[PDB]
DNA sequence: GGATTACACCCAAGACACCAGGCACGAGACAGAAA
RNA sequence: UGCCUGGUGUCUUGGGUGU
DNA sequence: TTTCTGTCTCGTGCCTGGTAATCC
């Protein structure tokens, strides 16, 4: 879905679409920021909470 | 015994016409695999020439047919995209001097 | 001197740390030697 | 009672296909 | 020659480092 389609998507106005196919239809990840340093050095440990 | 076998060998199996530890700056594609599709295109592939002027800096005097081509090389036959004109085809009572 | 020169797709083919030389453990054979 | 499997290099190069 | 054996060579093993345009 490269570059051009993505312009295309842009003039066709559709937001979601662009989200949809560039996050859930490709590389989706999640992360944790810090609120203060604002770095993704966040040692986060699910099971533990 | 083995610094010219293997030379030889790897010149003529990946197309890079050089030294092997020197495979940039060399002239690559010179070898090819023969193209057996059908018979005509095996022919085809035995008589082709190229043109090492490359994609940079590029021109369009080169790729052009010129008037002395008349007779030694195809007017017709020319690959698409990238390399239109810079590949010839010999015609079909041609020779290369010996 | 630096930076950049259309988009997408298919397939095939050849290369990718090798090595050599000095240090250790175990073994075994053919020759020593008493009888 | 004898009981079922998802996990696929990379980097170059070449030749092609549609505009 | 019979028998216990030595001890130094040697097979198997391994560590680890040398070695082309144009444009601003
Ligand atoms: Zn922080």
């Amino acid at each position: 879905f490269g570059e051009m389609e993505r312009d295309c998507m842009i003039a066709h106005g559709a937001a979601g679409f662009l989200k949809e196919r560039l996050m859930e239809a490709s590389d989706a990840f999640r992360v944790h920021v810090c609120g203060i340093c604002g770095l993704m050095s966040v040692i986060a440990n699910l099971k533990k909470n | 015994s083995t610094t010219i076998t293997s030379g030889l060998k790897y010149s003529l199996a990946t197309g890079n016409w050089g030294e092997q530890k020197k495979a940039m700056s060399s002239r690559a594609g010179v070898s090819q695999v023969l193209n057996r599709y059908t018979y005509s295109s095996t022919l085809s592939h035995l008589r082709r020439t190229n043109t090492p002027i490359g994609r940079d800096g590029k021109l369009a005097k080169p790729r052009q047919l010129h008037n002395t081509h008349w007779g030694l090389v195809c007017p017709a036959e020319t690959p698409e995209g990238q390399a239109c004109g810079l590949v010839k085809n010999l015609s079909l009572l041609s020779g290369i001097s010996i």
